[PDB]
């Protein structure tokens, strides 16, 4: 059955361009979605006889991929937050002990899944380092039962498995973003075998496509509880006047075909709030665009000065709030935006320091950059400290391994520089 | 004071005057001066240069605090140069 | 003619590959009502002459788009003005909040966007323009260091450029430069003819400056 691992290995492999070019299909299929009609039910092709027949199986196909995504995906970033949530956990027990000691309840919310995951066998999966259980009941077992934390702790292929884990890793899987975009992704491509047109909804993925509309999101999101405000300030004002409107001013909100004939006006405080909820939370022209008047009439300053709150305290207020809410913050994440190639052409990202400094040799602070501070050569001095054997370790190479492992990580320069430190 | 003394014809001289800090190849900074053609110099008082000195300034400081300030500086000299090279011509 | 309008240009799109999403964006938030609206919503979309006669409502996928392409990418007024309603009806709670989708994504949430990627962008490089003339009358442009130093003695910074580095005789030694011979070149001059003819150009100032350096 390998061939059909090393062709996931390829799906893997591929994982970017299948997913641009699957958008681009979901793209063209709602392109030419603009096209069915009912007669009831009936579909209007133009030109080709094979355009829909061809969907007949492009949405599977596009399915396909869908079906196809998501394996890879389990292939991909899976095993990868596993053990980032691996190293998280192992770490935390490392130097804080929180199931020993601050433990989670439905509080700390993360935990309450983690909880059990430790006592599986099969914890430390992919850490690299997988004998650290061990290594807590070496430190926090001394404050109890040596062996009480290790009461807390320490085909063929169906029946070993080992199982406790594995609900909590597909609860993990659960944890992710990116699982539920693409599950739902694929369920509304289960729906394309239902209806093509509740299909469509996959260009949202175009929300992902790329960096700039996950920017617009992001503009959005970051603070809806400034939102809240918003909405229901907006709630608030239009009872405000609403009732009002169903007090004093009731006689002026026909909607009547001209001439007199009974009408939807007001009617229900409920359709009133709905009726400015329809119209004047939008108006735009304002709620005096089709309230009935002049009028012309009793408390006639009064609604036209009420006329005049609403094109201030709404028309004006509100909305532009909304507005500058949004769009301050599209400049502020994308002010972040470039502030990271600012910061990295200015503040060295590592010495910090400022690029200033080092400018003083011309082209210079690039060379106190990748020439020699660089940054993935901290890595790649990584790697190349978990290859060698600790007999061969350099001792500075080794009292820095040490300091992985006690990881305080304070090695990294308070930013001071050898050539900045001498001359 | 003896430059006070001798200060008394030097002004006629000033617009044939260059003068400029170059760090040179011994860490230190001379002051030395040149000489400036006048032929040239008024053919540099209008056309596209003082425009594009404007340009060019926008040029750079569009993307100035790179230290190809020296370097994009270059080719304007080299540039304006044969501006004069056309300017001549007319 | 002249930078004011070249300015205007300039906003439109040395900052427009933001742009692209946009319109696509909006295509985005106009395929999906509609098909929607082509669903559970066909029977508001009249414009027939008020009385009950046949019309273009919907009547193709492609028509109901490029409608609301039509009016509901400009609305001002909103979809809501030209949809057929109250209604009064079924799903009448929906389509208002559809109306309401209609609103707050894009009366607002787009075409704001759409607005403030430009004007900014507007604000950008016009920023610059002054930013070249405060450059120009803050940091040096030639040895840089800043005024501020050479503010010290008074209206002394424009002596530091306009008399000292000027920075426009730069050009004018080349050419003093060129029309010498190498006979008659100083030796000073020279290595600086040949560090033209090597164009390293490090022998501009670091920014360190000759009374600077010493007094
Ligand atoms: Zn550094
Ligand atoms: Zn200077």
């Amino acid at each position: 059955e390998v061939q059909r691992v090393k062709f996931l290995n390829y799906l893997s492999r591929n994982f970017y361009t299948l997913r641009f070019l699957a958008l681009f299909l979901a793209f063209a299929i709602n392109f030419i979605l603009l096209f069915y009609k009912v007669s009831v039910y009936y579909f209007l092709e133009e030109s080709t006889g094979y355009m829909e027949p061809a969907l007949w199986c492009l949405s599977l196909l596009h399915t396909l991929v869908a079906f196809l995504c998501i394996i890879g995906y389990n292939c991909l970033k899976v095993p990868l937050v596993i053990f980032k949530r691996e190293k998280e956990l192992a770490r935390k027990l490392e130097f804080d002990g929180l199931y020993i000691t601050e433990q989670p309840g439905d509080d700390d919310v993360k935990g309450q899944w983690d909880r059990l995951v430790l006592n599986t066998p099969s914890f430390p999966s992919n850490y690299w380092d997988k004998f650290v259980k061990r290594k807590v009941l070496d430190k926090h077992g001394d404050i109890f039962g040596r062996e009480r934390i290790a009461e807390l702790l320490g085909l063929t292929w169906l029946m070993s498995i080992d199982v406790k884990y594995q609900i909590w890793k597909f609860g993990v899987i659960f944890t992710d973003n990116s699982f539920l975009y693409l599950g739902w992704y694929m369920v509304m491509s289960l729906l394309g075998h239902y209806n093509n047109f509740f299909f469509a909804a996959h260009l949202l993925d175009i929300a992902m496509g790329v960096k700039t509309l996950r920017t617009i999101l992001s503009s959005v999101t970051h603070n809806g509880k400034q939102l809240v405000m918003t909405v229901g300030l907006l709630a608030v004002v239009v009872y405000l006047y609403t009732v009002v409107a169903f007090n004093f001013f009731r006689k002026f909100y026909n909607k009547s075909e001209d001439e007199d004939e009974p009408d939807m006006k007001c009617d229900d405080m409920m359709t009133c709030y709905l009726f400015h909820m329809y119209v004047g939370v939008r108006a735009g022209g304002g709620i005096g665009d089709e309230i009935e008047d002049p009028a012309g009439d009793e408390y006639e300053l009064y609604r036209v000065v009420f006329d005049i709150t609403f094109f201030f305290f709404v028309i004006v207020i509100l909305l532009a709030i909304i507005q500058g809410l949004i769009i301050d913050a599209f400049g502020e994440l994308r002010d972040q935006q470039e502030q990271v190639k600012e910061d990295m052409e200015t503040k060295c990202f590592i010495c910090g320091i400022g690029s200033d400094y080092f400018d003083t040799t011309p082209h210079g602070f690039e060379t106190h950059t990748l020439e020699e501070h660089n940054l993935a050569n901290y890595m790649f001095f990584l790697m190349y400290l978990i290859n060698k054997d600790e007999t061969e370790h350099t001792g500075q190479e080794s009292y820095v391994w040490k300091m992985y492992q006690e990881r305080c990580w304070d090695f990294f320069p308070a930013g001071d520089c050898f050539r900045k430190q001498y001359e | 004071n003896f430059l006070e003394l001798a200060e008394s014809i030097l002004e006629y001289f000033r617009p044939y005057l260059g003068r400029i800090e170059i760090m040179g190849a011994s860490r230190r900074i001379e002051r030395i001066y040149f000489e400036i053609s006048e032929t040239n110099r008024a053919q540099w008082e209008m056309p596209q240069v003082k425009e594009s000195k404007r340009q060019f300034i926008f040029d750079v400081v569009n993307e100035g605090g790179e230290a190809e300030k020296m370097e994009l500086f270059v080719s304007f000299c080299e540039d304006t140069i044969f501006e004069m090279q056309i300017a001549a011509q007319i």
